[PDB]
């Protein structure tokens, strides 16, 4: 179902960081555990 | 006789909250009002217990557990919150007794370029139990295809590192955080506070 959605959300964030906006590659991860606990 | 707090709250390095730091505190008296009233502290809630009268209470046993945390997610350190940390990393029971004391440490745990020495996890197949520490490193099988142990599709390292840098906002910036457990259980009770 989100398999994909999941697996590009995640590249967000390790991309984010990479370039920098560490606040916002936080505020992913955030998301990220909001949208796994989100049945 | 006094108990070695400093070694807690004046210590060098912290943990990361996913693997949080335990002391023990056993046979010593107390001064809290000088944690009250050293004033440094931008939280220090308290439960089960009022932070003025304990000075005047004993306790069989103390743990004090401390780490990192950003500010956004001190709220979560008190009895009866979800989110990433109370559910993955640092877990309080409904029943806590104890006090929550965290202060800001942009000064100390940030980096110009990020700081990275402190992780979190995200990824964990259910919530920890109270107390519970999970310093596992398994690579997290989050689809139905196997991860075989390597990074990948749906296979993510569940540490996540902070990126603690200087010019975070506030809510960003890494809060080091202690929470004292006070043991009122069926003994004689060892750790006593400035009066009797
Ligand atoms: C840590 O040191 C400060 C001053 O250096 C002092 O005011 C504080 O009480 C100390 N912490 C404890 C737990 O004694």
């Amino acid at each position: 179902d989100k398999e994909w959605i999941l697996q590009k959300i995640y590249e967000i964030m390790r991309r984010l960081d990479e370039e920098g906006h560490g606040e916002a590659s936080l505020r992913v991860s955030d998301l990220i555990y909001e949208f796994m606990k989100k049945d | 006789n006094l108990c070695p707090f400093g070694e807690v709250f004046n210590a060098t390095r912290f943990a990361s909250v996913y693997a949080w730091n335990r002391k023990r505190i056993s046979n010593c008296v107390a001064d809290y009002s000088v944690l009250y009233n050293s004033a440094s502290f931008s939280t220090f809630k308290c439960y089960g217990v009022s932070p003025t009268k304990l000075n005047d209470l004993c306790f069989t046993n103390v743990y004090a557990d401390s780490f990192v945390i950003r500010g956004d997610e001190v709220r979560q350190i008190a009895p009866g919150q979800t989110g990433k940390i109370a559910d993955y990393n640092y877990k309080l029971p409904d029943d806590f007794t104890g006090c929550v004391i965290a202060w800001n440490s942009n000064n100390l745990d940030s980096k110009v370029g990020g700081n990275y020495n402190y992780l979190y996890r995200l990824f964990r197949k259910s919530n920890l139990k109270p107390f519970e520490r999970d310093i596992s490193t398994e690579i997290y099988q989050a689809g139905s295809t196997p991860c075989n142990g390597v990074e990948g599709f749906n296979c993510y390292f569940p540490l996540q590192s902070y990126g603690f840098q200087p010019t975070y906002g506030v809510g960003y910036q890494p809060y080091r955080v202690v929470v004292l457990s006070f043991e009122l259980l069926h003994a004689p009770a060892t750790v006593c506070g400035s009066n009797s």
